[PDB]
């Protein structure tokens, strides 16, 4: 648990415009959906938006994933596919939009790590849903000495003051950075043809050595074309 | 020189130069689209107005900014419908008149004078959706998408009034033409005094149809984050009944803004206005999605024959009819169609060649009494994920002409009819159409199958079996009919298929339903290694050059050809399966039953097989089937069953 998961969520869902930091549960099924309600002043019957809606060509950072109801587990896999999402209750026959990036945060298995455990036994969610992240990480905890000092050091180095980093580096102010960024979405690269050989290449290699362990081992298997076109 | 004080327009030029625009038209649009029949049209399509008799003529816009002059009357047009409409209704007719005096003896010349004839005009722009639009255009022409989602009843309006007395008694009447209707308090009989009681008989006058349908549209290019949004419009008399509940329609109109009262009862009329749409012309049928069958239609086709009106069928021109007949004589049409529906997902022919097969579908017959056999076949696929069975759904999404996109877990008994709500604009209890009655026709599609209730998917025991559906609540007890095309997919518990393991165990479905649909494939994955090179080959192909180009080589893709062709071969075709066949049919039937002692096979195989066996027969244009070809309609089903051994 001490890999200092949430800072980043609450850093990335703090440094990009339009972002929405939504916990475990949390929000019901309704919540992150939309839903009707009638409206004053001016009428009517507007379709009042969920979380999902309100955080659209931005980044929805989710806690807790495996906490999550089977409804909701299907509304996420339904944002993997492009642009939809589709209602038939009551008074809705919609399918309203959303261009979302989705980061989650699942915990593995109580307690921690055992190598003797396979992989997909410490995790709670299917392969089809491994398959759908194109990158999947994981953070370790294994004691080490010589990396504590160098911890102990950075963290009473920031109880002692208000400012981390020295020798030799400033970090950058965030607004520069979102200028920084907000200038660099205007470009649209070109690939070519040497890159084809190597990229085609490359998918060999992985196609070819993922395929001859087909096991329930560290391995994981059986690297999908999603990874190639992840790439 | 004269004008009008809401406008600059004058009735001289717009009237002399329009004259002018009707009497010379070659090809300018043609000089536009840059050239890739040298009469001109408004006297094909006067002759045509002239002789069958149907009013209604209408234009484009575009053919008014490719002719210069009247470069002009186009940005008058946009901005100033009424009026200038009226301009042109008026020297269409002296058009007509000026037409009839060439041989002097031409239809009893009166009253051919006297009828109305009026312009529809249409394609007039389309820049910024419905959400953009500031209350500084308020009088403009707009153009919008989308559905409908219901219809309201008919209701009249005054255009004639009718008064009496009781002394003694005389029958004065008056007209609307603006706002509001003014009655005399005084007199007839004797007209002076006395002043007697004025009378109104509100079953002598004239009346009008008045019918108000609501909408809901698409606008794309969205300004995001944008949720969608209804409409509410209101058409009028010659327009009434054109519309039915699902269509995909184009329409163009006036947009309108009307105080409305509050509560009844005072003259507090409320600021805030509402908006709404006033409508024109209505474009059903369209060149780039599927054509609407004709089965369905033959009760719209017994009525608008009495009432001109438009075409709901794509018109088949007669010279690409030839190319019809010439690209019919081609042999490898089999795969040369099943591979060019999908240009840019490349495995699964017998999977492309099974969705050409469901458009294609069976033969409509009727008896006398009972029967009514639909052409329905119905397809499962599942398979391991990352095999792009979203891409396939998208894509038939769009071509299907009336297809209704649903999931799993987002369902419910009532959720998909029976929808019986309070309308607001009118405070009444109005009752709506789920999810497949407006699936009526065409093509549904449904994912994550698994994931049902037990409710819902015991919905789909009466529609995939007896072809009706049953409401019976407080609202109506009556029974309507939703003839569809049912595709889904499901995704196993693996979620890679393994094997020596039962293929029913691997979903978890009850295998009679699993062995009610027809056509199930099972799409898995290959270790190895020969086929990945062009897969990546053909991926960056298509990423390369920014560029659509996708599948030139070396390939022939019909663009808009195949859709005309599968529409006209939808209504002239009705092939019949006699006697020469059935003793390999009925062979190989009891050869598939032989097995005994995983799924099974019952008389839906053999349903199957003569409405997928007829569906093979309905393409390559031959009324009759021939003992060839029956042999991979049983291979259809036999390449699954070698993906059965594993
Ligand atoms: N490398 C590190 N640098 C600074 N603080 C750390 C580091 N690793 C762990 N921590 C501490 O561990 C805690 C992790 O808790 P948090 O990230 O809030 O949720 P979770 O326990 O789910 O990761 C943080 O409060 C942080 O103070």
């Amino acid at each position: 648990p001490g890999v200092a998961k949430s800072q980043l969520l609450k850093a990335i869902c703090k440094i990009s415009p339009r972002g929405v930091y939504t916990t475990g549960k949390g929000s019901s099924g309704v919540g992150l959906t939309a839903a009707v309600m009638k409206d004053p002043v001016t009428d009517e019957m507007i379709l009042e938006g969920g979380a999902l809606v309100l955080a659209d060509n931005g980044i929805c950072c989710i806690d807790e994933f495996d906490k999550m109801d089977e409804s909701d587990r299907t509304a996420i896999h339904e944002v993997m596919e492009q642009q939809t999402i589709s209602i038939s209750k009551a008074g809705i026959n919609t399918t309203l939009n959303a261009r979302t990036s989705i980061l989650a945060a699942a915990n593995p298995l109580y307690g921690r790590y055992n190598p003797r455990l396979s992989p997909l036994d410490n995790i709670n969610l299917p392969a089809a849903l491994l398959s759908r992240f194109d990158i999947l990480f994981l953070m370790l905890d294994i004691p080490s000495r010589d990396d504590d000092e160098k911890l102990a050091e950075h963290v009473t180095y920031v109880h002692m003051h208000n400012k981390q980093p020295d020798l030799d580096f400033t970090p950058v102010e965030p607004s520069k950075m979102r200028e920084y960024i907000a200038y660099a979405k205007t470009k649209r690269p070109v690939m070519s043809e040497a890159v084809n050989d190597y990229v085609v290449q490359a998918y060999i290699r992985l196609r070819q050595d993922s395929k001859r362990e087909m096991d329930s081992k560290f391995s994981f298997g059986q690297a999908t074309p999603r990874t190639l076109l992840g790439i | 020189l004269r004008i009008i004080w809401g406008t600059n327009v004058s009735i001289q030029e717009c009237t002399t130069n329009f004259r002018n625009f009707l009497m010379s038209f070659k090809y300018k649009f043609r000089k536009i689209l840059d050239e890739r029949d040298e009469e001109l049209y408004y006297i094909k399509q006067l002759n045509e107005m002239r002789e069958l008799g149907t009013s209604n003529l209408n234009l484009d816009a575009r053919n008014l900014l490719a002719y210069k002059q009247t470069e002009d009357l186009y940005h008058q047009l946009l901005n100033y419908p009424q009026e200038v409409i009226s301009i042109m209704d008026q020297t269409i007719k002296d058009c007509m008149v000026s037409l009839i005096v060439d041989n002097n003896l031409d239809y009893d010349l009166d009253e051919i004078e006297t009828k109305f004839y009026k312009v529809r005009p249409y394609n007039v722009g389309s820049c910024k959706g419905m959400r953009e639009l500031n209350p500084n255009d308020i009088d403009k022409l707009i153009n919008l998408k989308g559905l409908v989602l219901r219809s309201t009843p008919v209701i009249p309006d005054m255009k004639v009034a009718f008064f009496k007395c009781n002394v003694c008694d005389h029958t004065m009447a008056v007209e609307i033409d603006r706002g509001v209707i003014q009655e005399p308090a005084r007199c007839e009989r004797i007209d002076c005094n006395e002043p007697n009681s004025m009378s109104l008989i509100h079953n002598r006058c004239s009346f009008a149809d008045k019918q108000v349908i609501k909408l809901q549209e698409t606008p794309d290019f969205v300004p995001d984050g944008q949720t969608p949004h209804s409409i509410s419009l209101c058409v009028y008399d010659e327009l009434v009944d054109s519309c039915r509940a699902g269509d995909r329609i184009e329409v163009t109109g006036t947009f309108r803004s009307i105080p409305i009262r509050a509560n009844s009862r005072q003259r507090v009329l409320k600021s805030l206005y509402k908006t709404y749409v006033d409508v024109v012309h209505v474009k059903v049928s369209d060149k780039r999605l599927d054509v609407d069958t004709s089965t369905i239609e033959q009760e719209l086709m017994q009525n608008k024959v009495d009432h001109n009106e438009v075409e709901e069928v794509r018109q088949i021109t007669d010279q690409d009819l030839a190319k019809i007949r010439e690209v019919a004589a081609r042999e490898d049409l089999y795969s040369l169609l099943a591979r060019s529906i999908a240009p840019s997902i490349y495995e699964l022919e017998d999977v492309k060649k099974g969705i050409l097969l469901q458009l294609f579908g069976g033969t409509n017959k009727t008896f006398t009494k009972g029967g009514r056999y639909r052409g329905d076949i119905n397809i499962l696929l599942c398979g391991d994920p990352s095999t792009s069975k979203s891409q396939i759904l998208q894509y038939v999404h769009k071509i299907t002409p009336r297809g209704v996109y649903t999931s799993g877990k987002g369902s419910s008994a009532v959720g998909l009819t029976a929808y019986i709500t309070r309308d607001v604009d009118t405070k009444q209890l109005v009752l709506e159409s789920g999810a497949l009655v407006l699936s009526d026709g065409g093509v549904c599609c449904i994912d994550e199958f698994d994931k049902m209730s037990d409710s819902t998917r015991s919905v789909l025991h009466e529609v995939m079996e007896q072809q009706t559906i049953s409401i019976a609540k407080a609202g109506i007890i009556t029974t309507l009919n939703a003839r569809s095309s049912i595709l889904a997919s499901a995704n196993p518990i693996g979620s890679r298929y393994n094997p020596n393991l039962p293929v029913t165990e691997n979903i978890d479905l009850p295998p009679p339903l699993l062995s009610r649909f027809d056509l199930v494939y099972l799409v898995l994955d290959k270790v190895d290694e020969k086929n990945d090179r062009e897969l990546a080959k053909h991926l960056t192909n298509l990423y390369l050059e920014d560029k659509p180009e996708h599948i030139s080589q070396d390939d022939v893709l019909p663009v808009e050809f195949l859709t005309m062709y599968i529409s006209y071969a939808k209504e002239h075709i009705h092939p019949i399966i006699t006697e020469a066949a059935k003793t390999e049919l009925v062979r190989a039937y009891v050869g598939m039953r032989k097995m005994g002692d995983r799924i099974t096979a019952t008389t839906r195989q053999l349903e199957s097989m003569i409405r997928l066996a007829e569906a093979h027969a309905k393409m390559k244009l031959k009324n009759v089937v021939e003992l060839e070809d029956v042999q991979e309609a049983v291979r259809l089903i036999r390449s699954a069953i070698k993906d059965y051994a594993t």
